[PDB]
RNA sequence: AGAGUGUAGCUUAAACAAAGCACCCAACUUACACUUAGGAGAUUCAAUUGACGCUCUGA
């Protein structure tokens, strides 16, 4: 009851969420590789170590894969390969901490991988949706 | 513009229509007791190995962090502006690109056969 | 109060070849391959193989093998790259060919009036400059060849002092993207080296702190 | 004839019992407590005890769970507690460990259903 | 009208100025454990305990009885470690545990229990049944 | 290092994916799991702006 | 060379004992997370007092 000292004992909305340098905007991490399983395992390791370091992770998603056909014209020969792309979004990594972060990532990086790390841009987000030609 | 843009389907999360045929099915060779025991022992040994790996990873990263912070606080005590200069970010360090290791090093003089490539993707 | 401030760069070359797996790692890899082939589903190869074997079985009462044999022969014909170089490990210690499995770092021949020491390159800092400035100044001075050493951080990584009067060097880290070994005749004996024989080589205790600081991995 | 605390329909533990079983399995040990609605224990069992731990391989496997169950059923029907109650979560009940535990207890001779209170 | 809170209000130790860094209850069981320990902790407001609890005196319960023997804890733990490591080194217990077929001698367990720590459990049972409060007041 | 490479195929209903070698333009070699039991694929080159260089590599 | 310190990573836990948390492998999960089923750990030595390890303070 309001008058009594027990007021406000039950409220929880202020606990739960309502809905310069050393402040790094939302960064994106692309991982391209021929092995979908290797890509997934590396992304899983990254997500687990991020959770361990208590660094925030917005979301992780897969970009549309793509298959490429290669043909040798000495005589005509054909072959095909696939390429898979994973993406992670992070934020809040400290300045000096980002150094060791990226360094450990590079060190534990396995073969058959290409990793890019950049600032999150609307271009990346709009490159996921179908390229509707009507517009 | 106000329409909810669709998302390109991922071909990895879509089982090919030609994967449900019942003609593929293989006979399943029942496992032996000793082989299953070997499998379980292998799994637990590898779990131990991985936890030791992450233990030494923790140690390395903690040592690196504490040493970096010692250097940082010494620089702060000595030069009260260069520590802020170091804490400042820098844009050229955000965009990185790197490759992974290789099963073998590049050959000094090796040319591949003459061919071309072509990407194939759908909406 | 005679002081002196130095900046230094430490480039870490990552290896290009995978580290040779532990026997346990290789055995569990074989086990994973076994489990994967056990749980796997049919592919076009298995389809055509089994179907044409059954076709042959039918025709007897009434190729994939050729392709895989040809592929095996092509594999045997082709030659792979070298991993370890016994000669280059000794006579070309100042080379990349000796070790492609683990990360590398260099060391320079430095001399001081008070004590001659085998240490990592450094340079003197002046006021109108950043420590990273001194770092790229040192690399541009001591490179003497075509190679770029890209940075990975602005924060300080090492702090090491010594008295005679007082000198204080701060170490930054950097990445090694390219590198050659031209101008082989040098005063400073630059040598790409790993942590083990680095520790075996050099004496100091500030350097021992460098040892425990640098990641072994 | 006693009165059990009927109510608390909104909260998960239903206090309408006389003797409750509470199982706590950690990542190191496993214990089972038979207590009264007062919150005061009447009998206990735990893998932490040396008598039970010396005979066992692991303090946390299904074997440990069913062994604690059998020992606790022995203690219960020694202490006269032939009826008792157990409020598990969905996954806690679906687990094979607790399933085999309660099966061991039932075959030991204790049912996890308490009689219906009398008064006419 | 308002009044100050007598005791320290709950959920006051946490900081809300920083909320995302904080760790969250990711398990009903964690929340339940927290709740049980909170409930067993005392509080200044009126609660279930001070109505439906026996209201045991805060003073000690007098018992001039047989004290425990002086057992050398060092060699006790040493022998226990020897026993547990011998058991772990044994070979059949692995398959026994991983196939869920093992058991234990009930008689031996009972004997070792009543020798080691039976008396405490029996004291608990007695004070439950009310023998002590009725006999020795 | 490379430790998270060897892994279980985190997917249900996966066809045969056998290990195979892949060679880039520089001769660098890597592993990739591929459908049929190949032994190596190789990446070719198509186009540079030098017309005389294109003609020379076509001759040789 | 001198000062401090000292339970597995954390906990001023210590009888009925080395407890709880943290952590790791596998499965579901796009992934994380939950959950299930499994995995390893220690108070350095002699009687709170000394002597083996740790940090700091000097050359």
């Amino acid at each position: 009851y309001k008058t009594k000292p027990t007021h406000g004992i039950g409220k929880y909305k202020h606990l739960i969420k309502a809905e310069t340098d050393y402040e790094y905007g939302v960064l994106n991490i692309h991982l391209t590789a021929y092995d979908m399983t290797l890509a997934e395992s590396y992304a899983q390791y990254v997500h687990n170590l991020c959770n361990s370091l208590s660094i925030k992770v917005e979301e992780s998603y897969a970009m549309p894969t793509k298959t490429i056909e290669v043909l040798q014209l000495q005589m005509l020969l054909d072959s095909v390969l696939t390429t898979h792309e994973r993406v992670v979004q992070i934020s809040g990594l400290s300045a000096t901490f980002a150094e060791i972060f990226l360094e450990i990532i590079q060190s534990s990086l396995p073969e058959g991988v290409r990793l890019s790390v950049k600032e999150h841009t609307e271009e990346d987000f709009k490159g996921r949706f179908k390229a509707r030609p009507e517009l | 513009e106000k329409a909810t843009q669709e998302l390109i389907p991922i071909e990895d999360f879509i089982t090919p229509l030609k994967f449900l045929d019942k003609a593929r099915e293989r006979p399943q060779v029942e496992l032996t007791f000793e082989e299953t025991e070997r499998r379980a022992l292998l799994l637990k040994k590898w779990s131990l190995y991985k936890q030791q790996e992450r233990k030494m990873e923790r140690d390395t990263i903690r040592a690196m962090l504490e040493a970096q912070q010692e250097a940082l606080e010494e620089l702060q005590l000595e030069s009260p502006k260069l520590h802020a200069e170091a804490i400042k970010r820098d844009p050229n360090l955000f965009p990185f690109e790197k490759e992974g290791p290789h099963y073998t090093p590049p050959i000094p003089n090796y040319q591949p056969p003459e061919g071309r490539y072509n990407d194939i993707t759908k909406v | 109060s005679p002081w002196r401030l130095l900046g230094a760069l430490c480039l870490q070359r990552p290896p290009v070849v995978s580290k040779p797996l532990t026997p346990l790692q290789e055995e569990m890899a074989s086990l994973l391959q076994q489990i994967e082939i056990e749980r796997s589903l049919y592919s076009d190869h298995e389809l055509r193989a089994l179907d044409e074997n059954q076709r042959l079985a039918k025709k007897k009462a009434d190729l994939a093998q050729d392709l895989e044999d040809m592929w095996e022969q092509k594999f045997l014909q082709f030659k792979l790259g070298a991993r370890i170089t016994e000669a280059d490990e000794k006579n070309d210690r100042t080379s990349l060919n000796r070790k492609l499995d683990r990360n590398l770092v260099l060391l320079v021949r430095e001399k001081f009036g008070d004590q001659d020491v085998w240490i990592l390159p450094q340079a003197e800092w002046q006021p109108g400059e950043t420590l990273r400035g001194t770092a790229e100044r040192t690399l541009a001075t001591l490179s003497e060849n075509n190679m770029e050493a890209k940075f990975l951080g602005n924060a300080p990584c090492g702090h090491y002092t010594f008295k005679f009067l007082g000198a204080k060097v701060f170490f930054f880290k950097a990445l090694l993207l390219t590198g050659d070994f031209s101008q082989a005749g040098n005063k400073g004996h630059h040598v790409w080296v790993t942590k083990d024989e680095l520790g075996d080589y050099l004496k100091p205790k500030y350097l021992a702190q460098v040892r425990r600081f640098v990641s072994d991995l | 004839v006693a009165r059990k605390e009927r109510g608390w329909r909104t909260v998960f533990p239903s206090r309408e019992f006389w003797h409750r079983l509470r199982v706590i399995r950690t990542q190191h040990h496993v214990e089972a407590l038979v207590e009264h609605q007062n919150g005061k224990v009447v009998v206990s069992a735990s893998t932490r005890e040396w008598a039970i731990k010396k005979h066992l391989y692991s303090t946390r496997n299904v074997v440990a769970c069913e062994s604690i169950g059998r020992v606790l059923a022995q203690r219960c029907l020694e202490a006269g507690i032939n009826f008792m109650v157990y409020q598990p979560t969905p996954w806690e009940a679906a687990s094979d460990s607790m399933k085999r535990l309660q099966s061991a207890m039932t075959e030991g001779g204790v049912v996890l259903r308490e009689p219906q209170r009398i008064y006419e | 009208r308002r009044t100050p809170p007598l005791g320290p209000m709950p959920n006051s130790d946490i900081d809300l100025s920083n909320l995302e860094r904080l760790e969250k209850y990711r398990s009903f069981d964690r929340y339940r454990r927290r709740a049980e320990q909170e409930a067993q902790a005392p509080h200044w407001w009126r609660t279930y305990r001070e109505y439906f609890g026996e209201k045991t005196d805060p003073k000690e319960k007098i018992d001039i009885g047989l004290p425990p023997p002086k057992v050398s804890r060092t060699q006790q733990l040493l022998e226990r470690k020897q026993a547990i490591q011998e058991l772990r080194a044994n070979v059949e217990e692995e398959r026994a545990a991983r196939l869920r077929t093992a058991s234990v001698p009930l008689d031996a367990v009972r004997a070792e229990w009543e020798r080691t720590c039976g008396p405490y459990h029996k004291q608990r049972l007695a004070e439950y049944y009310g023998l002590y409060r009725d006999l020795f007041h | 290092s490379s430790r998270a490479s060897l892994t279980r195929v985190h997917r249900q209903a996966y066809a045969r994916l056998y290990p195979v070698l892949l060679v880039k333009q520089d001769g660098s070699t890597i592993h990739i799991r591929y459908r049929e039991p190949r032994r190596m694929l190789a990446m070719p080159i198509d186009l540079d702006t030098s017309p005389e260089e294109r003609r020379a590599r076509l001759r040789k």
